[PDB]
């Protein structure tokens, strides 16, 4: 029994989140209103202090003279799925016939977005991600020529056994997935649901996965949360011999049914390594262009 | 009114003259997890006095050649009061926090900080200058404690992103003609409901100084910043041995 | 079967089509969502929110590089002075790109709606001056003195308590849409120049520091709309990312 | 449609209008938003607002 | 015709794709249905079903192989001793493999819910004992003492008619699922360990044997789920099945 | 002893909390188990060789001779199904020949 | 749809919904199955059952 | 899938052909139109000048 | 095999084959062979008159 009373007036066991703000339309810019000259004290807009951390809020009518404008430039541009729902380039996987990297018809690709910097600069604009996604294969010679060629595809979740051959028995694909295609065929297209355990797809983990003795030789493992590491990506040239001719890979993402969160500052030096924000300390060029005086253009 | 404020949470208490207005980090306040979100099936605890109470951190020192520096929160908290002796026995945590700053000047002195919070700070190392060379930052750079660590290139705030936007986050400024503090109240920023206190570091906490400490000579040239926090809404879950890292 | 007969636009790959795709998880429930502090919806939320401007963009060591963040005030005769120019043109190359605004008009081509750029003022308490901030709109020359920016529109700001004050930068074109400009025939689209002047002077007293530090802070108002998304030229990258 | 609730979008508080042909929803389109927004979330999170014309400091 | 215009994803060959294919016997009625008792519809209701844990996997050869099955339990001093250890990873390679659970978390990559292990004492009616079952949830190094698992989830069970105990592991985790574990970073998603002690001793009068033996039993709660079906890692095949 | 598995839960054996599971058991069914291809027979139509050169072939229609679709059905003992077959040729190379 | 009923699941107590153009319903999708179990069927099929709390043996 | 069955007349470009064709751009929404004074909507307006 | 690729004013124009502005990620692209149809698609009032 709660007979005590600081029990009774507990703020304990509180799941709502009190919300200052709340939502508005917004479907169009907003329309200007008229002004007219106003000589008062007091009243002053202009006057501000930026110290609290807020942004401004005078306005045109309350600093010149305006007049009425109705605006009608829509807002629906500006939304996640009308700026991320636009395919790029997030990968490429050869299958060479006598080289050094995939000599022998297979290839496996560890599936990462971040390796082209187009695409990475848009998606780290935002920390929590949660989308589906719609990949598409557009295979190839170095030429660009088209060839009658066998290929198949095949998503290898985690935990499952990866192919070390193309002549092994992980290619039966009962359980897991897969994509045969031709390349006189069009392109393979498929869609993609949100696969994680979290809630959310972070570019930036800030820690350690596991427990331990942090030591240096240890240290390669920060940044690194397996909730992101979504699997592996296979392909092979069908058949008991090696290919005619030679082939690449290319894979494009475009994501859809998109939230975000949490925004945050936009990359201004070249990227070098991947799950890594390093950058070079010696060529740190500005963050943007330059000139000869502060009282001349 | 919105000069004069108090803080008085838990045993604890704050006042302050010359301040401003708080801040809210994006735009709500802490909360204890709901039976919906939740997946962890054990009870919790919440002693609700002997933890959600102001802690003092360290005093810095702010020169006319100062750079800045960062503080990793939840971290600098687990070696310090009740608060730290759940963090290490239990292995789930969640928990919002007050921040408050000081740093005091007389009608002669001049300088602005930005105090910032942004979740989910990597540090990046500088790849050995030429770029190739890969590298990886120690222990004590991502957690290095209550006492701090100072920066080497802060114009990118040795991540490759600029001090320039680091207003989008929730930010205050010190500007010693005007105030001489900075209150900052945050929620729970994860993905997941619980997470750990140890591993896991959810936020850091960045004091930059944009226009520089001046002063003439016969004033007083020691200027220190000092940095108070109060955890919020804390909640624990995972009985076991107490777990040092 | 049904009688079908293909139009052209077939077999091609469009990045932009919305459109269906076969899945390959079928009955596959995702993880639920948790409420996570800071959902945003629209970018132009975003664009509403005040970052530093680079009006010192003159250094270029690693060393003084956060010189950029702020330019000065000193003491002067009283002649009505210049101190700072910059354009208004956030997507050209210049003091707008430090800016998350000037960022993300990189990925869309055309603009509108109004500006807003407040400045603040880094000095001693003790500390007393005057100025003339002015917006001098497209077609004419660099103001030479200060009694030709004045013609145009202007802000007058007393140093004090409010250590603070907002520039507004009306929306004055012939078009309602502004793709961004440059050295060229696209100088039709340029927005126009801000020029600050000495009204009075930077008084001070004895025992305080004769030179002070301004900061700015650029941004835009509710009626700023962007359209056209394309890529943007900096790509941050030279070879492979490895 | 009588499909499943399989995509991310749901338990969001706004309305698509979609276009579909398999039983997993997350194989629908895009489609449009619902067009709203919170700017008050990143430039005035203050807890005590203030107002235009009077001062904010008194 | 109908005007079409085939989008891409075309003339391919998914093997999840649900679609419609076409019959080669038509007017075929096959054959009813009787009753056949043992109708399975999910296979949840298999992995709430207990099967026997291999805790003592320490033997190889072919005639031992028996001895896995259960391990021993004798009389000692009473200084409150280790007896044996083991995860509570299903997925994971170790104890968890001879289960029809951990054998169906292999076709499946994330799972969740609670799970339960039952021991029970296959020794003489006139023997007597007790013992300090623990469960040491994630983070924590492996205890070294008997009054230390103490301070975790706990269960303690006296000899007695009722020949059998059970450990409950509840779900206590960061994320609502949980992805397979192994040496990596992968395991962020470790469960645990199970780390059974002695409380008092093993008492036993004269003329009844000095050694007993437990056998363990794992299995599932009614919270256990499974998602994103895949292949295992163990394909029975070398070469041609002839 | 008596052969039925247990009871117990985590409500009565420690303190727990209110959780609301929305955790779907769609993905466990058999349709949604079973209902993925996978690879069950193999024809080969080669030129000069021993097993089938003069252009024809009879294979005994066996699903139980690759593993990976063997062991799911062999947890089962009795079943009942449909089916839908689908045909992959191919020259050893891969390549697409006009056949 | 005016087809016949030669699919395999005819005759049970489930309801499903599915996609098909042909005459016969062995070529129909697999469609969505009806969510159910019986664990007692496996895990506690005795003839007297016992009381959770109450020991069993008694 | 549900058959089909081509036709002649078949990947075929007939310049005068009132169809369907792919966009680009989503959600462009294009600048508003005032009031030009001069609008001419058939050419027979010009004929009879 | 042949990329196209619409770059709007104010973006990087490719100088080379093996380019990075390639990637098009924001701007639209179309990627089609010979062997197949011609491509097609339409175009918006683009202007800011
Ligand atoms: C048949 C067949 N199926 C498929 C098929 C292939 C792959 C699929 O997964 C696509 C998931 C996309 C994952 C996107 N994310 C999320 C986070 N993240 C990273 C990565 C590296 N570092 C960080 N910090 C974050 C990343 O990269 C689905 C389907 N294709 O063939
Ligand atoms: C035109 C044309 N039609 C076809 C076409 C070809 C074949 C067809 O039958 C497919 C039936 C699948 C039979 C599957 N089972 C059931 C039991 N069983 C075995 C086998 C060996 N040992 C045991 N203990 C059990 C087995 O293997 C239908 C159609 N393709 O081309």
């Amino acid at each position: 029994g709660d007979r005590v009373a600081d029990v009774i007036e507990s703020s304990i066991g509180d799941s709502v989140s009190r919300a200052l703000t709340h939502a508005l339309p917004a479907p169009t810019g907003q329309n200007t209103q008229v002004s007219s000259h106003r000589l008062d004290t007091g009243k002053v807009p202009a006057l501000q202090a930026a110290e609290i951390g807020a942004s401004s809020n005078a306005s045109d009518e309350s600093m010149i003279e305006t007049r009425c404008v109705l605006n009608s430039h829509s807002t629906a541009e500006t939304t996640l799925d009308s700026f991320f729902s636009r395919a790029g380039l997030v990968g490429e996987i050869d299958l060479p016939l006598k080289g050094t990297t995939n000599p022998n018809g297979y290839a496996n690709w560890d599936i990462d977005i971040t390796g082209y910097a187009q695409m990475r600069r848009k998606v780290e604009l935002f920390t929590y991600m949660r989308f589906d996604a719609e990949f598409t294969f557009v295979a190839c010679t170095p030429t660009g020529e088209v060839v009658p060629q066998l290929l198949q595809y095949m998503f290898v979740p985690p935990g499952a056994p990866k192919p070390d051959s193309r002549e092994s028995l992980a290619w039966q694909t009962a359980t897991n997935p897969s994509v045969f295609v031709k390349l006189s065929d069009p392109p393979a297209q498929v869609s993609v649901p949100f696969m994680s355990p979290a809630s959310a797809y972070q570019w930036f983990y800030d820690g350690y996965p596991t427990f331990g003795e942090h030591k240096q030789e240890k240290d390669l493992e920060y940044g690194a949360m397996p909730n992101n590491m979504m699997g592996t990506f296979s392909v092979r040239t069908v058949g008991t011999s090696k290919s005619k001719y030679p082939l690449v890979v290319r894979i494009y993402m475009r994501m859809k049914h998109v939230r975000a969160w949490i925004p945050r500052p936009m990359r201004n030096q070249n990227y070098l390594f991947k799950a890594n924000p390093n950058y070079a300390g010696n060529s740190i060029k500005p963050t943007g262009a330059s000139r000869t005086a502060i009282t001349t253009l | 009114s919105d000069r004069v404020a108090q803080l008085t949470i838990g045993n604890s208490t704050i006042t302050t003259q010359e301040a401003a207005n708080i801040i809210v980090g994006y735009g709500e306040w802490p909360s204890y997890c709901s039976d919906s979100d939740a997946t962890a099936v054990d009870k919790p605890t919440r002693p609700d006095v002997s933890v959600n109470r102001f802690y003092t951190l360290d005093t810095k020192l702010w020169e006319k050649s100062s750079k800045g520096w960062y503080w990793k929160f939840p971290d600098v908290l687990t070696e310090t009061g009740v608060f730290g002796q759940n963090a290490q026995f239990h292995y789930l945590y969640r928990s919002g926090f007050c921040i408050h700053v000081q740093c005091n000047a007389s009608k002669f002195h001049q300088g602005a900080l930005l105090v910032a919070v942004l979740p989910e700070y990597v540090i990046g190392t500088v790849a050995g200058g030429t770029g190739t060379e890969d590298t990886h930052p120690p222990y004590k750079q991502t957690q290095p404690g209550a006492d701090g660590f100072e920066l080497q290139h802060p114009y990118v705030l040795d991540a490759g992103i600029p001090i320039s936007q680091l207003t989008v986050c929730p930010h205050q400024w010190i500007n010693l003609r005007t105030n001489n503090c900075a209150t900052i109240i945050v929620p729970y920023i994860n993905a997941l409901p619980f997470d750990s206190a140890l591993n896991h570091c959810n936020f850091g906490l960045l004091v930059v100084p944009i226009s520089p400490l001046d002063y003439d000579q016969g004033a007083t040239p020691v200027i220190p910043i000092t940095i108070t926090l109060a955890p919020m809404c804390s909640e624990f879950a995972g009985l076991r041995q107490a777990v040092t890292q | 079967g049904f009688p079908t007969e293909l139009k052209p636009g077939t077999n091609q790959f469009l990045t932009t089509d919305d459109g269906v795709s076969a899945p390959i998880l079928p009955n596959f429930h995702p993880t639920p969502c948790i409420h996570i502090p800071g959902e945003v919806r629209n970018l132009l939320e975003l664009c509403q929110v005040e970052t530093i401007l680079e009006v010192n963009n003159v250094p270029t060591n690693a060393t003084s590089l956060m010189e950029r963040l702020r330019f000065p005030v000193s003491a002067q005769a009283g002649k009505g002075e210049l101190c700072a120019v910059f354009r208004a043109d956030p997507g050209r190359n210049g003091p707008w790109q430090s800016t998350l605004l000037g960022q993300l008009c990189g990925y869309y081509t055309q603009w509108s709606g109004s500006l807003e750029v407040t400045f603040m003022f880094t000095g001693s308490f003790m500390a007393t001056g005057k100025m003339l901030i002015a917006y001098t709109p497209p077609g004419g020359p660099l103001p030479k003195d200060r009694a030709t920016a004045m013609l145009g529109t202007h802000v007058i700001w007393d140093f004090g308590l409010q250590s603070s004050v907002t520039l507004v930068i009306p929306w004055i074109s012939n078009t309602h849409y502004r793709a961004h400009a440059r050295d060229g025939v696209f100088d039709y689209y340029t927005t126009g120049l801000v020029s600050i002047w000495y009204q009075t002077n930077y008084v001070v007293p004895i025992g305080a520091p004769n030179t002070a530090y301004i900061i700015a802070l650029a941004a835009a108002q509710k009626n700023f709309t962007m359209k056209l998304c394309k890529d943007a030229s900096d790509i941050l990258q030279t070879g492979t990312i490895q | 449609s009588h499909e499943n609730s399989n995509s991310a979008t749901e338990g969001s508080t706004i309305n698509y209008t979609t276009i579909n042909y398999y039983k997993d929803s997350y194989a629908a389109t895009a489609g449009k938003q619902s067009l709203k927004q919170d700017p008050d979330k990143f430039a005035n999170p203050v807890k005590d607002i203030f107002t235009e014309m009077a001062a904010p400091l008194k």
